[PDB]
């Protein structure tokens, strides 16, 4: 009766950690992406040879 | 060509042909049909001579 | 009985899973971001050898410059003939590459 | 993955960046050299070129129908067919019977078409031919004036 | 009818790949209309010596 | 005393558009010469036959 | 209303960033901003010159994002002491 409790406690735990890296996946995904738009919106795409 | 001492006019290797003066530092018997010539950018002036191809 | 011990730990699998590989992936490319600092360079090749610290390059649809190499891009490598990258704004050598040209030589 | 010796890549001005690899880029003149019209010259409409028909039918046409037949005996298909010859006996009919009389995906190319202006298309769209022919898979590929390219 | 002189050597232009367009040039003349009239004149300018 | 109301015009270039995308413009075009430019059309279009 | 000649104190440490942040600003030709005091008409000290972030598009007044703004300052709120955004700054690192 106390270590399903703990195991309560500690998905909560987890969800923190759901939060943090689901911010550290979308909100700097944010960042990348809209630095991404500023480079996809430009005057050409200049084609050339690899 | 040089109208008088240190004042040049000079071609590129962009092709086009320029009007600058050089400075007070080089021999004037090192450009005397010319050379491989070396030049700045935003005072574009002549600097120095390259060595010949040879 | 304590099957809520294992939809914690399956929440733990799951869920730190999923937004650890999202953040992963999103960590690439923060990495893919930290290459908005590296930002370009130019290549060409060395033409000879004017000093013992520069080099006459070719850009490739025209003009040649005098360069040096970054610091230590060991100067006895960067013989007459070899391709090199050269630098944006100081124009200067950055990396030494391969490659040669037409393959009529190469498909024979 | 998506990189190679020969890359058309679009790249930006200010960061020169590499952002596409020009992914979909099938032209006007790209998708208008591919055949949908299918023209219907019959073979008993030329005449005289009995030997020819015979070469031409009984070793391109079979390979479309029977590659199993050169597996069952041990040997391989020819691959190249060149036609030439005086300018008056019949040469792009051929390939137009070959148009009507099978329909595995005739594609014409005409010759200096290829003759580009805008550098870095001609080599890209017999490349995109062959790919557009390849996802069609048995390919009756056909050029003219192949000494104009 | 649409008459239309044809001068030779108004295909033979300077730059690489031009007459070549120029004879598109003149097969979209020809394609907009009906019962026109190219009159070629002088087509040793053009040319049929290989 | 028409000359300044005009000043605040635009050097906008003439183009040839090279394909289309689905669902959206996504324009890619070239000019003559320059590279081959990735485009936006203006909300004022009528983004049919462009 | 009426004009006297304008005069820019400088700070040196705004000295710095210029010259670092335009030198990090390879050629891209980087925006920043002036973070200063209003003493009067005719002079202006500025105190502070910190960094912005680069924007590929377009140097622009609306790459200048005001809530980076609020959380940059924000942390400089109770460090050393906060003022006015004064103006900005451009590039042009390879020619005058
Ligand atoms: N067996 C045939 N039966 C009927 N007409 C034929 C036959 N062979 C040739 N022709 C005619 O000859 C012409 C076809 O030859 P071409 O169109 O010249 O082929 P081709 O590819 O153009 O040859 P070249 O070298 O490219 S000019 C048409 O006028 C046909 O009607
Ligand atoms: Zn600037």
């Amino acid at each position: 009766r106390t270590r399903l409790l703990d195991s309560e406690i500690k998905i909560m735990k987890s969800e923190v950690l759901r939060v943090t890296h689901e911010l550290q996946a979308m909100k700097d995904k944010i960042k990348e992406n809209s630095e991404k738009i500023k480079v996809n919106k430009t005057l050409p795409y200049l084609v050339s040879n690899v | 060509e040089a109208v008088d001492q240190n004042t040049a006019i000079v071609g590129s290797t962009t092709g086009s042909n320029y009007y600058v003066r050089i400075l007070s530092t080089i021999d004037r018997e090192l450009l005397k049909p010319n050379a491989s010539v070396a030049l700045h950018k935003h005072s574009n002036a002549l600097v120095d001579v390259l060595p010949p191809e040879a | 009985k304590l099957l809520e011990h294992k939809e914690i730990d399956g929440r733990l699998k799951e869920l730190r899973e999923q937004l650890k590989e999202l953040t992963k992936q999103y960590e690439k490319s923060e990495n893919d971001l930290k290459a908005l600092q590296s930002v370009g360079q130019i290549v060409g090749e060395v033409l000879k050898q004017l000093t013992e610290e520069k080099f006459i390059v070719k850009a490739t649809n025209g003009p040649r410059y005098v360069v040096g190499c970054r610091r230590q891009l060991d100067k006895s490598k960067l013989k007459p003939g070899t391709r090199v990258a050269l630098d944006m704004t100081t124009l200067t050598i950055m990396r030494y590459l391969p490659r040669e040209v037409d393959p009529l030589v190469y498909n024979m | 993955e998506k990189l190679k010796p020969g890359d058309l890549v679009g790249v930006n001005k200010d960061s020169y960046l590499i952002l596409e690899t020009l992914p979909t880029e099938y032209d006007s003149r790209v998708k208008a050299m591919e055949v949908d019209e299918r023209p219907t010259e019959q073979y008993s409409d030329i005449g005289g070129l009995d030997k020819q028909i015979q070469e031409l039918v009984e070793a391109i046409v079979l390979p479309m129908n029977h590659k199993e037949k050169f597996e069952n005996l041990g040997i391989q298909p020819p691959k190249g067919v060149l036609m030439y010859g005086p300018p008056g006996t019949g040469k792009t009919l051929l390939a137009r019977a070959c148009a009507a009389q099978t329909k595995a995906t005739f594609l014409k190319l005409a010759g200096p078409q290829l003759v580009q202006m805008f550098i870095g298309d001609g080599a890209k769209l017999v490349r995109d031919a062959f790919a557009l022919a390849k996802e069609k898979a048995p390919s009756i590929i056909f050029i003219d004036e192949l000494d104009a390219i | 009818a649409c008459f239309i002189r044809v001068i030779g050597s108004e295909l033979v232009q300077k730059y690489v790949g031009e007459g070549a367009r120029m004879v598109r040039e003149l097969f979209e003349m020809a394609r907009t209309k009906k019962a026109c009239l190219i009159f070629f004149d002088e087509i040793d300018a053009i040319g049929g010596a290989r | 005393q028409t000359l300044q109301s005009e000043q605040p015009l635009q050097v906008a270039r003439c183009t040839k558009i090279i394909n289309a995308d689905s669902e959206d413009p996504k324009y890619i075009i070239n000019v003559k010469q320059f590279a081959k430019f990735v485009v936006d059309l203006s909300d004022q279009v009528a983004p049919t036959d462009i | 209303a009426v004009d006297t000649a304008e005069q820019v104190y400088i700070s040196s440490l705004a000295l710095l960033k210029m010259l670092k942040h335009g030198r990090a600003g390879v050629p891209m030709e980087v925006m920043g901003l002036m973070l200063g005091e209003f003493v009067d008409d005719y002079t202006v000290r500025v105190i502070d010159v910190f960094a912005m972030p680069q924007s590929g598009t377009g140097v622009s007044v609306e790459a200048v994002d005001p809530v980076f703004q609020a959380k940059m300052l924000d942390m400089l709120k109770q460090t050393g002491r906060p003022e006015m955004v004064v103006g900005w700054y451009h590039s042009h690192p390879g020619f005058g």
